[PDB]
């Protein structure tokens, strides 16, 4: 049964070097073309790469924005895809997918998160949002560099209308999601959770 | 003769069998049975299909007595009751 | 250089069947009678799958209720049972021509509802980041369907503005926005209203919400 | 990139798909079916597999007397013509009548009205789940078929103003679908639960109708079986009008004294499965049927009269179907029903059919389960096939009985019978066939199973349960005699299959002990019932929420943990996780404390002890809870409450080690 | 080879009479009379028979085991059973 | 469902030209190369050549031994492939089959006859053979197919062997037709159709 | 640098058996893309070729599941299950990955398997109205001999080649036998010159079965 594990990502500040490795397992991997596929968050794939098989000659080719900069190889006798990252630039990161067949992608890895800028690591600062004056009410994540960050509204207690949002990031390279709760027109608390900054801000919301 | 075009017919017979082969996957999975013919001789006097679409078209209700040529003790079997030993509660039903 | 459109989104209901078709600018078909096009679904976090190569050959363990269909420039994966397993964003990507620089804008496939309008909310600046030295305001929407309402600040500044899309709910299958507008102290002390219009297909009318403290 | 190699990739994709689309096929006609499990009681003591195992390879000849318990005027219905019979003996289960109505929930009420046959088919299903490894409890709301072969023998006699005791349960009582549809009602399978009434050949089709059933995906698992029983012996009067029983009852099979056929009881039943569905689940396989086939005669001398032709046909439609050449097998479980008519005609079509290009020095083994144990009737297929996977097991055919000499009405001169036992490169492979008198005649080729550690864990309880201690009592006595004969099992194995592969029942007893010397007087204890060092007994409560405790001081004394410690990874890790938390309110470490490190303080000290007998309660706490034990609630004494409010999880581990510490420390 | 799958129940009617109560003669008859070679079973599964065997029926069309089959089932009463016990 | 029929095959003198047509339904034509391949009565089978399709530009090969006389056309709009032979050789006698794919011969056409030689029609020779016992007669010297031996006006058919016919190097065509019986009259009758000669010959000692 | 193919010329089968044909190519046939460029025809007697086996192992649809193909880079294998009496006729294993293809070779014949039986070898002379015809053809044939390929010669004093020309029938249905006949012819004149045996060897024969044609 035809498989495929990534692995390789983390946290990387940019203009340096990095490896992803691609394990496959359950097929001929000499034979087939292996092709490397990013895709940035919220946006559509992006095809960064491929190499030919080492019976056709094994040579490689790049996506336009990645001449020179990236480069395939692989080991046969392990049966491993090597996407070596020189010099990553900020907006490189994204989910890099490992895939089988250069043109035709039949089958897909799980995907590593590779993640590139030059922030480190801070602990989140949260705002308040007064409620207007049906009714709704907030707390705003901010300046926050890793993820993931978890919030709770009264510690988890309440759970109908929360509509926790994707994190989004500023041109300062820091991360700032916002909670929000569409309460029914007692006591309103959100607690913000930051494991990588070890935080567990917490905080009213009131007029 | 080169290899753009020796592949294309391996394709070509090659996809051809994999429609042939759902085919029949398909055709000793969830094949269409037809019915060819038909036979019945159900209560109201119905010796046909048509004559069973009659009946249903017509609305008619073959519930009737007892058979009387089966030594059924019919007269000592009514019993309204539905609790007695041996015994019915229904005096009627569709016999053929 | 061949291009290839679809919908941009096509709501769907589990119920009745969906057919997606998208156009290509050229005869993808070949001259060994191909149509060097392929389907590929991405799922909700889960990476993309083949669904369909050249045209209409269908990949083994791919349900068989989707069926790739057409020809020449046409193309369309037709499906017989909609199922919420099956929503996300569904590629028509060309092969004929290579290499491929992108898969494209995608089709999204989402459950489909019935309207409904969305609920504007313009939240203040609080006191305390203000003395921290920035100032931010946070328009939200709620309980809308379908996405792709638009939502603009009027002070109409067009390059402070970030928004974030909740995805489609698993109870209701409503979809949600905020959208934050940064501004700086002197910046933030120059304008006493500031007013965010939001258009949606759901609205009879764009109905803003204003703010007037500077 | 250029064209060849991006059709290559198209091509690629194209005949993986090709293969993989061929493999669903085969798989979903030429399915190779699992015998994961069997049960079987059939006449001479057998009440297992086992049991005919060493009936049928002793030789044993299991005719005996006619009952006398059944109500039958056995002195006066016997005369060596008008309504009367010249057989005095026949295979019988004299316990037909013995049934646990408690068990199943059946009431005396409906099990006197309920059909022995039913009776008897309900523990069979059961014992036959059980000896596959399942628990039928476990199997309530799985895709399970029932597939019986039965037939209405008449037990309430519907012609015959149904008495007065077995009044309204003689529909759901004897109906003979009902056979079928009981075991799914009981055991809460919801597969499709179908009777077939096919006289002699009604087990081997149900078989068959489970292979198909289970190939489509219909099914998961299956019960094939059969089931005959004889409340009335109408059978030997009806039959002896004609002579076609034999005179003193034994089924002469194949042998040139062949002069009638008895007819016999027994109930006998398989459990099966996919091979692969039994491979991914890790089920133990005792034989794999390959193939089948069903047909019919049609133009038969008479309609109560064989055919070559047909057997011929439907032996060779089973030996395609499985994809096998006739010199693939070297065995015939034959139906060798014993009469004078029919043996010739079954040695002629296996003859014709099997052996026609064997090598000349492996004949085809011709045998039969009848000359034992006489016609089962429905259930002599299923019987068979039993028999010939014992066979296949024990690596040795055993004899047929009561063949003097071979037939003289077929030319042997291929083919031999099994008159003594003889023993067994490739798989072994059996034919097992079950023609029957309505002209309906079936095969089947069963083949040999393919061929398929952890560390021991110390202290492996051994638990038992039963619906009664009398019954509880009962299962120890049969797990000790079990265990007698048995060369040193394996102590953890013994301990998985009893928690795991057993229903856990109302009355229930447990043995735990670390030497392998108690445990058998452990359980002989529980035998008779006397006490025990390493016993324990007790009744399981139906319903009732779980409760953590943890009390104040009191219970500390030196050591606690320590073997725990290298033995338990898990408290291992608590008490690792509850050390860092404490480090920082406090200037020792846990482990120094409780392994009884040199320096460390001892429990004498407020301060130390009441940390200590937190982390300890914690980690023993989440040990509960890893073993599957998550409390409904939880309760403190003093101290101990502030472990308490961390399983709760109100408070976290820094925060509950901050409050035990400062406030030991003031 | 033409199948006979008939859903019938044992019904309490009573060389000849052995042969003339078992509802596996219900199908097999039909098998004998008209020189059917396909496999003939009378498949009791209660108030659904007929139908049930329409599906088995249809199984033994689907895997080519007979290429006509005869799916179908009867119900005679000769006595009031299932009228006085019901 | 796939179908090709060929017509258009039968005798013709050397030196002389032909056409075999091949007729293809059941699927789209215009997509599948057509080869023609030869085997001839005793040799396995060669490949004439064959032609691609339209999109590929309909290019035709040729084997070596056949380049210049031979050729291949096709037109998609009734689907018919046609292989046109120019100044045929006595060695082109062979049957020719029509097969959809130019590499891969994944159909075959039912298979044409076609004979080159100079040889008119002429009735057989018919000549006995003298005798456990093995006795036959000889038919010699005759062109054209078929002709039917029948012993004893079909009589005598146990152990009956008439072999199949042989190039003589005249260009006529002979066999015989033999049978073995025990040691104790006898006469086959050779009907040849295409002369409409039917000479019995009685065979004895 | 053409790459030739060679497979067993005869392989004797039974209605059951599983037989298995065999083929070693003088170059690797296994393409860069992976594949193994081989294909398996099969001639029945007296009907067009049709396609079994395509790249090595994939099965053509329509074929009987009993074939399968097999092996890699030079070594391939033709597998049936379960031999049929209709599976007999001629086998073309034949390669593809170098083009033009001249010929499809030899092939593989397949015949059923039976007993070895001698043949019963006869000689006739040439008849006289034969003579006078101006010919002579002096006529033996074998019977009833399994299996094929018996070789015979014509010792026209104390050799012969070029003016013989041989026959041989299918298998017969019951016996599955052959039967051989060949027919030398040189002259009316040159015949009577001298005394013509017949010699024949095959398997069957331990020795070279000679019938002499003394009179003449």
């Amino acid at each position: 049964e035809v498989q495929l594990v990534q692995s390789g990502g983390g946290l990387v500040q940019p203009g340096r070097s990095l490896r992803l490795s691609c394990t496959a397992s359950g097929f001929t991997f000499g034979d087939y073309a292996m092709s490397w596929v990013r895709q940035a968050p919220g946006k559509g794939l992006e095809w960064v790469g491929f190499i030919r098989s080492k019976a056709y000659g094994g040579t490689t080719e790049y996506a336009a924005s990645v001449k020179g900069r990236f480069t395939i190889s692989r080991d046969d006798s392990k049966s491993i895809a090597y996407l070596q990252m020189n010099s990553l630039k900020t907006e490189d990161t994204a989910v890099y997918y490992c895939t089988r067949g250069g043109t035709l992608f039949d089958y897909w890895g799980q995907g590593t998160l590779v993640t590139v800028s030059s922030a480190s690591t801070k602990g989140p600062s949260v705002f308040p949002l007064a409620p207007s004056s049906t009714a709704a009410l907030g707390c705003l994540v901010k300046d926050y560099f890793p993820e993931p960050v978890t919030v709770s509204w009264n510690s988890g207690a309440l759970t109908s209308g929360v509509h926790t949002f994707p994190a989004v990031l500023q041109s300062s390279g820091l991360y700032s999601l916002s909670s929000v709760v569409t309460v029914p027109s007692q006591t309103y608390i959100c607690n913000v959770n930051h494991k990588p900054s070890n935080t567990k801000v917490d905080k009213k919301v009131e007029p | 003769v080169t290899d753009s075009e020796k592949v294309a017919e391996y394709l070509r017979r090659a996809t051809l069998d994999l429609r042939a082969a759902r085919q029949r996957i398909r055709e000793l999975e969830s094949e269409p049975i037809a019915i060819i013919g038909m036979a019945c001789r159900l209560p109201g006097g119905v010796d046909s299909p048509e004559g069973l679409w009659e009946l249903v078209d017509s609305g008619t209700d073959a519930i009737a007595g007892f058979p009387l040529d089966r030594g059924w003790d019919v007269e000592g079997m009514y019993d309204p009751d539905a609790e007695a030993p041996g015994k019915t509660y229904v005096k009627e039903a569709g016999f053929l | 250089v061949v291009m290839t459109q679809s919908p941009l989104s096509l709501p769907v209901t589990p119920g009745e069947p969906a057919s997606i078709s998208c156009r290509s600018s050229q005869s993808l078909l070949h001259s060994n009678g191909y149509n060097y096009l392929d389907w590929y679904l991405q799922k909700p976090g889960q990476s993309p799958q083949l669904l369909i190569y050249l045209g209409s050959n269908r990949a083994s363990g791919v349900p068989d209720r989707f069926s790739g269909s057409g020809s020449g420039t046409d193309f369309t994966l037709k499906i017989s049972r909609v199922e919420a397993e099956d929503v996300g964003v569904y590629y028509c990507m060309q092969s004929l021509q290579t290499p491929r620089l992108t898969f494209g804008p995608g089709t999204k496939v989402d459950i489909k509802r019935t309207v409904a309008a969305p609920s504007v909310f313009i939240f203040p600046p609080s006191d305390e980041q203000l003395k921290s030295g920035t100032a931010s305001v946070v328009c939200l929407l709620n309980n809308f369907y379908p996405r792709g309402a638009k939502v603009q600040w009027k002070v109409l500044q067009s390059g402070n503005s970030q928004e974030s899309v909740t995805e489609q709910d698993s109870k209701d299958s409503t979809y949600s926005l905020s959208s934050t507008l940064t501004l700086s102290k002197a910046d933030y002390e120059k304008h006493k209203v500031y007013a965010c219009e939001v258009t949606h297909q759901g609205l009879s009318s764009p109905v803003t919400k204003s703010f007037n403290r500077g | 990139v250029t064209d060849s190699e991006k059709v290559a990739e198209y091509l690629r994709r194209a005949t993986l798909d090709l293969r993989a689309a061929r493999q669903r096929i085969r798989e979903l006609e030429s399915e190779p079916i699992a015998i994961i499990g069997m049960a079987c009681r059939l006449p001479g003591g057998v009440d297992s597999p086992e049991g005919l195992w060493e009936l049928v390879d002793s030789g044993t000849d299991a005719i005996a007397g006619f009952p006398l318990d059944r109500g039958w005027d056995v002195e006066g219905m016997y005369d060596p013509a008008p309504g009367k019979t010249y057989v005095k003996e026949a295979g019988f289960l004299y316990d037909a009548g013995e049934f646990d109505a408690g068990f199943f929930g059946i009431s005396p009420r409906e099990a006197v009205s309920m059909d022995p046959q039913q009776r008897l088919m309900l523990e069979a299903s059961w014992e036959a789940f059980e000896r596959a490894g399942l628990d039928p409890a476990r199997q309530r709301g799985t895709a399970t078929g029932v597939f019986v072969g039965a037939t209405a023998t008449g037990y309430v006699s519907p012609a015959a103003e149904v008495p007065e005791g077995a009044e309204g349960f003689a529909i759901t009582g004897n109906m003979t679908a009902v056979t079928s549809g009981r075991i799914s009602y009981t055991l809460g399978l919801q597969g499709p639960a179908v009777t077939i009434d096919t006289a002699c050949s009604s087990s081997l089709v149900a078989l068959h109708l489970a292979c198909q059933s289970l190939r489509q995906g219909e099914c998961t698992t299956a019960l094939a079986g059969g089931v005959t029983v004889m409340p009335t012996p109408t059978a030997f009067t009806e039959f002896s009008r004609q002579r076609g029983l034999a005179p003193d009852g034994r089924c002469k099979s194949f042998a040139a004294a062949a002069d009638g056929t008895n007819w016999a009881e027994g109930v006998a039943v398989l459990v099966v499965e996919r091979l692969s569905d039994a491979r991914r689940n890790g089920h133990r396989v005792l034989a794999v049927v390959r193939g089948t086939a069903i047909n019919q005669d049609g133009a038969s001398n008479g309609l109560s009269a064989p055919n070559d032709l047909a057997q011929e046909r439907v032996i060779r439609s089973a030996l395609d179907n499985a994809g096998l050449t006739a010199s693939d097998v070297d065995a015939v479980e034959a139906h060798g029903t014993g009469t004078t008519l029919g043996d010739p005609i079954e040695a002629q079509a296996l003859l014709a059919a099997y052996g026609h290009e064997r090598p000349a020095h492996r004949p085809l083994r011709v045998g039969s389960l009848k000359s034992n144990i006489g016609h089962a009737g429905p259930a002599a297929g299923v019987a068979g096939v039993i028999k010939m996977v014992m066979a296949m097991r024990h690596g040795v055919l055993p004899r047929s009985l009561h063949i003097d000499e071979p037939t003289p009405q077929v030319d042997w001169s291929a083919v031999t019978l099994l008159t003594e036992p003889v023993d067994w490169d490739r798989p072994r492979r059996a034919g097992v066939s079950a023609f029957g008198i309505s002209g309906t005649n079936a095969h089947v080729i069963l083949e040999q199973a393919p061929t398929q550690p952890a560390p021991p864990v110390p202290a492996a309880p051994w638990l038992l349960s039963a619906k009664t201690p009398a019954a509880l009592r009962a299962q120890a006595r049969r797990l000790h005699t079990h265990l007698a004969r048995h060369p040193h099992p394996d102590p953890t194995d013994i301990a998985h299959a009893l928690a795991t592969t057993r229903t856990p029942h109302e009355h229930r007893a447990a043995l735990v002990t670390d030497d392998h010397g108690t445990r058998g007087p452990a359980l002989a204890a529980l035998a008779e019932g006397a006490p025990d060092a390493c016993l324990i007994s007790g009744t399981a409560l139906s319903k009732g929420r779980t409760v953590f405790v943890f009390p104040g001081q009191g219970s500390q004394w030196t050591g606690m943990g320590r073997e725990l410690l290298h033995t338990s990874p898990e408290f291992a890790a608590y008490i690792a996780e509850c050390e860092t938390a404490l480090n920082d309110f406090v200037d020792w470490s846990l482990t120094d404390v409780l392994r009884g490190t040199e320096g460390a303080p001892g429990y004498d000290r407020v301060d130390v002890v009441q940390p200590a007998l937190f982390a300890v309660m914690v980690s023993l706490a989440r040990l509960w809870q890893h073993h599957g034990i998550h409390p409904d609630a939880v309760i403190g004494h003093s101290q101990g409450e502030i472990a308490a409010a961390h399983i709760a999880g109100a408070l976290s581990l820094q925060d509950a080690a901050r409050i035990v510490a400062l406030r030991s420390q003031a």
